[PDB]
RNA sequence: CCGACUUACCAACCCGAUGCAAACUGCGAAUACCGGAGAAUGUUAUCACGGGAGACACACGGCGGGUGCUAACGUCCGUC
RNA sequence: UCCUCCUAAAGAGUAACGGAGGAGCACGAAGGUUGGCUAAUCCUGGUCGGACAUCAGGAGGUUAGUGCAAUGGCAUAAGCCAGCUUGACUGCGAGCGUGACGGCGCGAGCAGGUGCGAAAGCAGGUCAUAGUGAUCCGGUGGUUCUGAAUGGAAGGGCCAUC
RNA sequence: CGUCGUAGUCCGGAUUGGAGUCUGCAACUCGACUCCAUGAAGUCGGAAUCGCUAGUAAUCGUGGAUCAGAAUGCCACGGUG
RNA sequence: UGCCUGGCGGCCGUAGCGCGGUGGUCCCACCUGACCCCAUGCCGAACUCAGAAGUGAAACGCCGUAGCGCCGAUGGUAGUGUGGGGUCUCCCCAUGCGAGAGUAGGGAACUGCCAGGCAU
RNA sequence: CGCGGGGUGGAGCAGCCUGGUAGCUCGUCGGGCUCAUAACCCGAAGGUCGUCGGUUCAAAUCCGGCCCCCGCAACCA
RNA sequence: CGCGGGGUGGAGCAGCCUGGUAGCUCGUCGGGCUCAUAACCCGAAGGUCGUCGGUUCAAAUCCGGCCCCCGCAACCA
């Protein structure tokens, strides 16, 4: 392997919002601070509410009645 | 006719010289090489000489 | 007017067409014309015979053609010597192949077929014969 | 009428054939193509020319996975 | 794919030595085993066949397909070549590059009797 | 290489249970990672070329190779042999760890994430999807980049079929759907 | 904005078919060119050298090119 | 003058005014000895990128490429990258077709070599073929050949050059 | 008094989408006001050129009439200068 | 003496493409580490070296298939002189000479050396 | 009949000098000014380089056919 | 093949005259002003001072290597 041309490559310590500390390699070295990972991502519960299409009949009835 | 002709004389002091050309418009650096001279029957470095 | 979109080269040799031919058999249509002898079919002649067969069939059936004026011949415009190089491109033909079906007909009776092929004999200087598709 | 050229023909093609003796140094074939190659006991020059290193009654054959025509040598 | 690629890679050299007609010392290494021969100038008959599949060679070497076994095979094959009377060969690396097991085995052949 | 450990320990067992292949290694295998960026401005400034190459070298564990123009094209106004494309190709532990970095950092960081296409398999299981920015990556700093680049991760599998590629990726919990 | 349907239209391209050559030969030639092992034949018709020549302006019967008009007591033509 | 093809009778060559396309070289790296790779084309997907820039599977193998106009060659590939190099050295040698000749298109081998490789093997410039032109003399530099009485040196003389 | 510093900025609210009050019987052709957000151009402006000498150009506001309500408007009054 | 497996000669598509099945004793490569000898115009990807946890997915090898490319039938065939002619833009008489075109018909190989597992 | 040139916004010319750079003016659209119009000045838009093909990565640009015109030559008894 | 003149922002013209110094007409734009294209002035941008090297605190100057144009007696095998 070329130890010269490539940047530094070593293990780091990185943290996410959910507190999971990943013992993974990075090119930076120092500790990394993220925002959201795939564990705390709203991909399994937030996607259906992301549709938010609603119902016009439902909104009409809820707003007022005959 | 843009590649000017150059006589290649030895640096070993012997005046047996070759002849090729070079394009001063595209490659202007001097033609530096090792080259053979028959009088000394051994190998030396040639430097380019003007055709004159 | 049958004529190539593009040719391999602008001129070509005058050429040779001797011996026996290969268009012996019928390929596409029911009724055909044989030319045992030898000659040339101009592009004007081929187009004219096609139009005349359309005339006779009243647009019933189909017409088929095998030879093509893919060879632009150079004849010499009159009053020019053998010299001055080769001549000038003038027109297009195909030559006569012994056993060849030239024009084809279908959907109409044998009598109308021989009528139209005799009319091909009366729009061409070439010797004729009446042929149909062969059983195997 | 401006296109009537052809080469000064170089007189290529097989010259000294299989069944003709090779004098010391002689070629077998002069050609611009490697249509007949250097098989057993034969070699090649600089400009697509091939002169055989071995004498005697030459041997014609066809070999190669590409169905190529070579020139080999017999025992004369 | 390695075998076909290597054979195409070696076609020029193998045909070159076959047509030159100098008896060639042939090698073909594999990760687990290796076979080493001495083949005729045209290739129609071998002279000595020595390999890490032989009884004594296999049982006197701890690992069959390794560079140390390749060197031992080189020593053995070149000494048996001397025993039969083999003197002149022209090397054929058989499409590989002259480094590694092939280099060590070839150095062994040089030490044990073949001049290259 | 926790992803390598997971693949060799539990993923292999999961796919054995799924496919029931009588051959132990008959399962298709992912074998490389490719991150591509296409810059037309190479001819305009080889200097920005070098800057983008350095950014790619910083974001990836290995400096990118600069490819040349394969064949000359008039409509794109680039000369044949002039470098116009860049790429990186990785293997093994690099693949596993960078793939974990991708899945656990870039996917949430993708602005306006709506899930990736499940038909991105290049017809035969080669996952192929693109992200428009470089700041969604943890090593490329936001405050130091002047011009934002793009990249599309495309990963070639040995899958005989896109169905088995999707089975592999879904068993590995790939974010398709 | 993705669009729903059909329409005596054209044809890529593959199959069931048609092809083609001065400038293509996945075919193959014949007399023979080149040759290498024989019956007889041939007043030596082969080679080397030395003395001197003509012509560098051959036509018609049996062949394939341009030609030309698939003309000619036609031509550059290669030819018995 | 000099170049790519059929013509011209399956060796050869064969016409001007029998169809089409050109040069008056260039690369000291587009090279060689020695280390590597093998096209073109189309479908699929993707932020850029569109039919085609680039990336990722698949279908064919010389239909790609030749440094040019192009033919014939070329996978071992002269087609596509590069360490050492300047064989893009030099003094000689038995030998074919065109051949009036001139010689050109063609050299096993002697040698000092250099350059290369561990070594086989070589390098005999580059895929060959367009890039070319007579004597004499003179401008020319490396070479004691004669030496207009003797010792020397001069003009006209060999390598390479217009 | 706290914060901002020559940029498309808390300049600028423009174009626009998710929801109310009133008036009007009846807000859509052909009402405003409002909560949220979208967060443009515009960096004093071109040719040529208008109204202003003193409470004067301007600029910050009030009222009126129009009118059920829907103006920057037209007309009176004031702050500053 | 025989199958499988490898190192090389005889044919160089009757060998070569395709589809239906088989091998891990010996055996190939996939494969564990690649800190090493050694490599990348990025990655031990490729090559490779210290090993054999497993392996037959791709590959290699073998049988079946005449579904393709190929071989060539026999009749038949133009043309080459040669002497004869005409219906002389081209066709025919006595022969030597003789292509192709394909077709009814075959072939997936066949063959050899050395050795490893396997048993006389 | 052959040798040259040319065909490029609505119009007239370059860029044809040996290929990548859409240039000049007139003109039309929106203006200011004008008693109104013109002039004047200020803001915009407008092109498959005659055409059909070939070389070239790419052309107007190098090459062949087609259309017209400008020219010349289109001959000697 | 040699000498000499020279390569000055966008152009041409001042400074190479034996080191210590970017000026002139126009070319563009901005500013005053005339209705103003026009004039006068002020300012801003525009210069490896053909290219590299050598002496040096001091370059364009002094010289050497290379390129571009021209004026030159000469011969053009
Ligand atoms: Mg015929
Ligand atoms: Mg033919
Ligand atoms: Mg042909
Ligand atoms: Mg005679
Ligand atoms: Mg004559
Ligand atoms: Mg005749
Ligand atoms: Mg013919
Ligand atoms: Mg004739
Ligand atoms: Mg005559
Ligand atoms: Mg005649
Ligand atoms: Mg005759
Ligand atoms: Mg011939
Ligand atoms: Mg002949
Ligand atoms: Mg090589
Ligand atoms: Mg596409
Ligand atoms: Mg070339
Ligand atoms: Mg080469
Ligand atoms: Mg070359
Ligand atoms: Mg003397
Ligand atoms: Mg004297
Ligand atoms: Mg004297
Ligand atoms: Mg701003
Ligand atoms: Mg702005
Ligand atoms: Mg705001
Ligand atoms: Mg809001
Ligand atoms: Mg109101
Ligand atoms: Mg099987
Ligand atoms: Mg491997
Ligand atoms: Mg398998
Ligand atoms: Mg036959
Ligand atoms: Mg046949
Ligand atoms: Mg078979
Ligand atoms: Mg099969
Ligand atoms: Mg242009
Ligand atoms: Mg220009
Ligand atoms: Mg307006
Ligand atoms: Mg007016
Ligand atoms: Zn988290």
């Amino acid at each position: 392997m070329k130890k010269d041309i490539h940047p530094k490559y070593e293990e780091i310590t990185a943290s996410c919002s959910c507190g999971n500390v990943m013992k993974i390699r990075s090119t930076v070295g120092h500790d990394l601070n993220l925002d959201v990972c795939s564990k705390c991502h709203p991909f399994f519960t937030g996607k259906q509410r992301d549709v938010a299409t609603g119902g016009r009949v439902d909104r009409f009835n809820k707003r007022f009645n005959i | 006719g843009i590649r000017e002709k150059i006589k290649l004389v030895s640096s070993a002091g012997t005046g047996h010289f070759y002849t090729t050309t070079k394009n001063k418009r595209t490659k202007p650096e001097k033609l530096e090489l090792k080259k053979f001279d028959p009088v000394v029957r051994q190998h030396v470095i040639y430097k380019e000489a003007k055709i004159k | 007017m049958l004529q190539p979109k593009r040719t391999k080269f602008r001129k070509m040799h005058k050429g040779r067409n001797r011996g026996l031919a290969q268009g012996t058999d019928v390929s596409f249509g029911s009724f055909g014309l044989k030319a045992v002898g030898r000659g040339r079919l101009t592009a004007r002649q081929i187009e004219a015979a096609r139009r005349a067969m359309t005339r006779a069939v009243k647009r019933q059936g189909k017409i088929w053609i095998r030879v093509f004026p893919d060879k632009p011949i150079t004849e010499k415009p009159l009053a020019v010597r053998m010299g001055k190089g080769k001549g000038n491109v003038e027109y297009w033909v195909a030559l006569i192949q012994p056993g060849k079906v030239l024009y084809e007909m279908d959907g109409v009776p044998e009598e109308l077929a021989r009528e139209a092929f005799k009319l091909a004999a009366a729009k061409l200087p070439i010797k004729t014969t009446f042929v149909t598709k062969t059983v195997m | 009428t401006r296109n009537g050229r052809d080469s000064e023909a170089k007189r290529l093609g097989v010259k000294r054939f299989g069944g003709e003796s090779v004098l010391a140094g002689s070629i077998i074939v002069r050609q611009r193509g490697t249509k007949f190659h250097a098989g057993a006991n034969v070699g090649c020059g600089r400009d697509h020319t091939l002169f055989a290193k071995a004498d005697g009654k030459v041997k014609f054959e066809v070999k190669g996975p590409k169905n190529r025509k070579f020139i080999s040598i017999e025992a004369e | 794919d390695k075998k076909s690629a290597r054979i195409r890679r070696a076609t020029r050299a193998r045909r070159k030595l076959q047509e030159l007609g100098a008896t060639r010392l042939v090698v073909h290494r594999t990760p687990r085993h290796i076979y080493a021969q001495v083949i005729a100038p045209n290739g129609s008959e071998v002279l000595v066949a020595a390999s890490t599949v032989e009884k004594a060679i296999a049982e006197q070497l701890k690992y069959t397909g390794n560079k140390d076994a390749a060197a031992a095979v080189g020593k053995a094959v070149a000494e048996r070549a001397l025993e039969k009377g083999i003197k002149d060969v022209s090397f054929d690396r058989s499409g590989f590059q002259y480094h590694g097991r092939v280099q060590a085995l070839a150095d062994a052949a040089r030490e044990a009797g073949l001049q290259f | 290489a926790k992803l390598h450990d997971y693949y060799k320990d539990e993923v292999v067992k999961k796919l054995m249970t799924e496919f029931n292949y009588n051959s132990v290694m008959q399962v298709p295998r992912v074998e490389k990672i490719t991150l591509n960026m296409g810059v037309g401005e190479a001819i305009a400034d080889k200097k920005l070329l070098d800057n983008a190459a350095a950014d790619l070298a910083a974001i990836s564990g290995q400096k990118p190779l600069i490819t040349k123009a394969r064949k000359s094209v008039a409509g794109f106004k680039i000369r044949q042999g002039y470098p116009i494309g860049c790429k990186v190709t990785l293997r093994g532990e690099r693949m596993w760890e960078f793939f974990e970095r991708l899945i656990t950092i870039a996917v949430p960081r993708i602005r306006d994430f709506r899930g990736l296409s499940a038909k991105s398999f290049d017809g035969r299981g080669n996952y192929s999807m693109g992200v428009r920015e470089q700041i969604i990556f943890p090593e490329i700093d936001y405050d130091k980049v002047d011009r934002v680049r793009g990249l599309d991760i495309t990963i070639t599998t040995t899958a005989k079929s896109d169905e088995e590629g999707r089975a592999l990726l879904a068993a590995f919990d790939f974010p398709f759907r």
